[PDB]
């Protein structure tokens, strides 16, 4: 009888709307990443649908600029706005100190707007979770944010509907300063042992960045390598 | 726009003149200068006529507002700090007037206040063009022992000199005296003509 | 007990408003489209009415632009609106910008007008699904847009209560560059495999452009041809 | 359960309280219209009231212009309102473009003003539906809006509680520029096979134009001419 | 289930809370009025009461101008609040044309004013009907304006608690242009004709106007000759 | 089920909210007045309570100006706000016309701001009526105004728990134009009428004005006289 | 089913929200005050608590003015934001007018400030009752503020749980212009039959000021003396 | 069934809605600190979580300025919002007044913040309690502010789940004045006695400020000596 | 309108005189310029007599607040800081006062703020029409190791040889001494005169 309402507790008190956006996140597709020694890369599963789509515009990755770059995971008219406000926040930021010097108050912006609309009534929240990589005047950065807007900064994760799965399985193998080869396959390994059972992998899509160079994103054929 | 205002023993006389004058030509020969806005308090405006009379009347409003409200009289410093904050909130688009308080809640008092907002008690005052003579006249003949009769010839005696040297002033003598005894206590006109008579005054 | 709000999601996270927008779409009649070799063309049902209705205000297909049209399926009111919305975005950016420069952003302007009414309370969402399709700086285009706001750049689709019939079609049977004669017959056999049982196709209104060229909408007997 | 908001679909997908309004309009005496050669006149049903009510305030045919005129159904305070605002929305397009150059954006403006109140809580929309008929620049123009701002342009029509009845009369009756005399008595009959039995048809206002003419009401003498 | 709020169409397609407030109109008091030869008269029925009253303040008739009055029933509040509003815009449209040219806008600005509170949520409409009376430009006038803002011009009619009846003697003794006195008793007559049994009339307010002259209120005596 | 809104009428076309206003207006203390030769008085029945409280604070009869006055019943705290507001209300009218020349619109205000709030939703009305009493341009006046808004002038009233007893006492032994004295006794006796079996009457506060004076409030001493 | 809004009156006409606040009022601990010869002073017991609290914020006596003061008991945020409008209005006054001439108008600053909140629907009263007390231009004051904005001059009275009885014996023992140090043991003795059988009376803070001099607390060993 | 309002008082007197915040914040781990001999800490418990988390963002306490610094326990996104409104409110303070000059204004704000939003009706309240500790002009300080607001100075406090028996342990063994060291390891004893038989206590975030100092956070192995 | 505000060790001496001229004509001999706004802090202001009045009760007002709701009196430093803001918001629109802040919280200060809102500490400043007199007199014979008494003296001194040449300054002298232990003190009229008639001065 409290699940109705954004802005009521229950008597435990839980916010049982805002844990049925973190319901609404999990129905997404799995998406992973991690930093490694000198840069930081993302990987995202995606199930190959139709072939009149033209696959520019299903890449759950999504370049917020050249040197910070995100994946979603939820409803995905929410998730478009979400990056959309990404890169204009991220526009406002590079304009007013001259550079994206911190990775971090781009992230802030983008929690703070999620966060507002769990707390006022008359507004449901955003049912998507992102996560930023990218680098900046410090290094490589990887965070995380969710509906609630809580954002923590990490060393490897996933989101989607894999997500207990994956981060498990990072939890007892990941070793850090990875050179990008060996990352990325232990990264494809922990997207296999999310999968259930009779399920192939088909060809995920996966990009990375160094420090001191732009993004690229790796080609079809190069992913083909580590299926 | 003589006006005149001097303190004694428990008492305060206020007097002004009548003629209302914005040319070389004089308009009207009986005009109102001298108001009373509480029950032991006047006013007397002079400057422009128009921001005067809407001064007099949110004064008056206010102040029986305040005593409706409060069952006491408003203290006289009470009286020149509102006006005073009435007056300085519009000081870039100013009131061209120059107005002066007296009354009697304790201690005699007179307040003198110009268009920006400034308020400073002085024994007496004297505001208008015709200032700078009642000003000559009090300066040789005021004395703190006098009594509400040498007041009030006083008064008529340095309006009645002003009368003579300036050109916008100009008519019959208002004259007021507040006590705490009688209350606001206006004289009437032939008690005025009597005393400038047995002074041996014209007009 | 959920389906009453547009701003309440269910337990298992559906916003089940939202999806009867998605029901009220499926009640309009079936509107196809596809690019080919050098352009894009549209198809769009119409099961002909009383003859006291003048035919210029019946077409399903509308023109936004010289280079820019669209087509849509659901509530009329609404449709109509969103026509109006599509051609007011269009000449803003083409003020703004000295040309329709892409098209895509005319349609991210109608998507995000299409998604805010999804996420407030005390407004219902559109009921209507658009597919654009024109000629910009980059070539033939083609998109459709929900009533969640999702738009899908595609090579082939479908609307209406036909939709997954022909995109069924199409999906087994559409190969890219067709010349436009061949390609619009294969729209017709598409749109002729949705219908039920014993109906006829009658006369659908269907236009193309080609790369270089404005629009044209093929009169009725040059549609007559291809019954 | 659902027919209690103007903004709630239903599991069909259907507006319940939009349709209500549907239901409002059909309470309205007949009216009806269609063009002819060269000029549109409109025929308008009246049950004779009491003698006491001055005959200039009954006309449910009114002159928004010298040039444009109409005709409702419905309740009658939200049709008295929508006659004033397309009398007030000819005088802004008249004074915007020098003269009302086009009948259909008159039109236009009735039509958003009565949609938009089917699409937002806290107002009801109008029970009223309008046909609008005149001469314009490209020449005789019959139109008819209904309370969710459907505007469809005819070649004849009818409203009120007749409706079916007169429209099924004139789809298998009407054939077009008949001169003037015969197209009123068609219509008189379109108006006589709507009633039920035992009901003898009474007067009805009717008034016309012709094309370089403006209006005029055929008084009740000429309208006794074909009785 | 559906007469609890203003905005609501019942299936039959009624607004009860409007048709409730004509209930609430239905509990004032008997006022009737007429127009004859060169002019226009009022009669109000009063059930006299304390004596402790003074007689100015239970006139039902007021002046809204020399030239204009009218007459309530119902809520006297409401009543009061439009009887106020009748004359600032009777100012009002003296002010912006020299002269009270026509009692029909005046009317017009009454009749949209009650109207408006007809279709809004959080306001209840006014449960007071009134009749307005004078002298114009053109001549005699008379109307009456019901609580959802319908107006009509009569030649005669009342309001309250009789209105049935006196409308009922009035639709078949009428006869127009009585001189003045003639017209008074057979206004006198139709009130009588309205009470129950047992019920004698009391001393009726009565009031009239002619073309070229101001406003008389007959006062008691004169009132006390057609008892 | 209607008792619930302030704007909501029943099927009889009740106000009930407004009415619940009448009976927390009848819960207060008895309180009359009534005019005489050259001027009016007013009388309020006081219940001596807790000789704690300063007697300053308890008297039900204020002055609003030197030349108004006015007694109140009901709501303590809306009763302290009305009067507040008529101070408020006869300052701005003496200084837009140079003195309080009519006591009537200072009732007119007080009756206008009581009346707004039985109309919209959101706001509960003030449960207070008040007598208003004083010497103007005119004479002497007498109001009451009610929760509704409803102001009468009259020659002699009550409010309060006895009202009805009093009103009817005055109704059958009231003749005016007493002078002062056997006026104010035969208000004491109405006063007394109006207790229960074995309530003895306390001293009541007593206040009078005549033509050409102010007010002045007669002394418990004055007052023991007429016990 | 009526205790659920702050707008809806009950059918005997109460206001049930209204009454709540003066229950949560009741739930704090019992403070007194009374004037005497030349001067006003404050009681406040406290039941001592952890000793890890620093004792200059558990005062419930505090200091508006340096010839202003106040005490609470209710609700302790509500408390803290009133006491801060209080000196804030205090502040205000004392700028406007020169000083604080009258403590009576901070008082109804105060209290019509409580007193709006028991009137408008989506906003909840202040639980907490407040009890003034100082010098101004008259002399010695004593006020108590209720939730519904009721003020009230005294001469002693009490708040809190005990109320009833502190001021059921000051309304047989108190009598006036005692010397500061009897009036204090007086109050004393009254704080002590309010408590419970078994209950000692832990120290309690008090204060007092007389006419030409400022505050002072009496510190805990000139409280200790009166045990 | 009054559990669901911020605005809605029981008939006890009490708001449910606000104690249910206060269960919220039970939720979170326990945090405990107090002054001492010139200066006061902070001791914050965590329970170690997945080491692909940074720790730069996992820490309870966290700088507000270089002579502030605060700890936080309940909902991770109100209390990020809250540290950030308290670090706003700091440099505004800093700004007007040139320094930071009372730490009791900064919690002033924070606590006046979270006041507002358990009295308005479309607001739920924040779920987080905090612990403000500081030097100032006037030396060491400890707060602690609740989710309805209530800001108290102490020399010994906890929050969270423990605070109970933290609380109850410091209030039989706390001593005031103990040199640093001594008072971490009292400290380190108070949160040991607050877990549950088997939980071993882990390294907990300790930081400190002396009179005429910055902060420090004692690093891991400096807090892995008092074990 | 000559002001002047002296600091020793643990003690600020603020003095100032009292005429109120705006003309070449004198309205008022006795004025006030020399207020105090908090326990241990006084203020005088010099310029436009109703900017002056208003910016005093804003700061008497606001730093009474202030003492109340923290227990602590305010600094000295914090005081010119805010007044300074309070003057630079409406720097466009501006307030034609030039005023001088003294007070002792651990160290004696004294600050000079202007009318754009720029607030300079310095050992002693003057402001007003006679300033540069002042500066004349306070050049030449202050000492850092002057007692009491003798900054008494000096202050008296230099207002008194600031009379003489400047037309708009004139009257009677003010003399109020902070000290931690005594508090704002105002020294009484028979002394100032007894200082005047023992130095060798007139009037």
């Amino acid at each position: 009888a409290y699940d109705r309402a954004i802005t009521v507790f229950s008597p435990d008190g839980r916010l049982f709307q805002v844990e049925y956006a973190l319901e609404a996140v999990k129905k997404g597709s799995t998406a992973l990443g991690m930093k490694f020694a000198n840069g930081v890369l993302l990987i995202s599963d995606k199930k190959v649908r139709s072939r009149l789509i033209e696959q520019n515009s299903i890449e759950k990755i999504q370049l917020i600029d050249d040197y910070v770059a995100a994946v979603t995971s939820g409803l995905v008219a929410d998730a478009r706005v979400l990056v959309d406000f990404a890169r204009i926040s991220a526009q406002q930021e590079k304009v007013t100190y001259g550079s994206l010097v911190n990775i971090e108050n781009l992230v802030k912006r983008v929690a703070d707007q999620m966060q507002q609309y769990t707390q006022y009534g008359g507004v449901r929240p955003y049912g998507v979770s992102l996560i930023f990589a990218g680098i900046d005047q410090i290094g490589p950065r990887l965070f995380d944010c969710d509906p609630a807007g809580t954002i923590n900064e990490y060393k490897a994760t996933a989101i989607g509907s894999g997500k207990d799965a994956v981060v498990s399985f990072l939890e007892r193998e990941y070793k850090e300063n990875l050179p990008e080869k060996e990352a990325v396959t232990l990264g494809i390994k922990a997207l296999k042992s999310s999968l259930e059972e009779g399920e192939e992998l088909k060809a995920p899509e996966i990009a990375s960045i160094t420090v001191g160079n732009k993004y690229r994103i790796y080609d079809q054929e190069e992913v083909k390598k580590f299926l | 726009t003589t006006t005149v205002g001097i303190t004694l023993k428990d008492a305060v006389i206020m007097a002004t003149e009548r003629r209302v004058t914005m040319e070389n030509f004089i308009m009207h020969k009986n005009g109102k200068k001298l108001f009373q806005i509480d029950t032991y308090t006047g006013m007397t405006i002079a400057g422009l006529v128009g921001d005067a009379q809407v001064l007099v009347r949110y004064m008056k409003a206010e102040l029986e507002l305040y005593r409706l409200q409060r069952r006491v009289n408003m203290p006289i410093e009470a009286v020149a700090t509102l006006l005073s904050n009435m007056l300085n909130q519009v000081k870039y688009m100013p009131y061209m007037v120059q107005l002066l308080v007296g009354g009697i809640d304790t201690a005699p008092h007179v307040f003198s206040i110009d268009a920006a907002g400034g308020s400073v008690e002085d024994i007496y005052a004297s505001t208008g063009s015709g200032s700078p003579f009642v000003y000559g006249v009090l300066e040789s003949q005021y004395s703190e022992k006098m009594t509400v009769d040498e007041g009030v010839d006083l008064v008529i005696r340095a309006i009645s000199a002003a009368k003579q040297r300036d050109s916008a002033s100009g008519g019959m003598i208002d004259v007021a005296v507040i006590t705490r005894k009688d209350g606001y206590v206006q004289l009437p006109t032939d008690q005025i003509e009597s005393r400038i008579r047995k002074l041996g005054l014209i007009l």
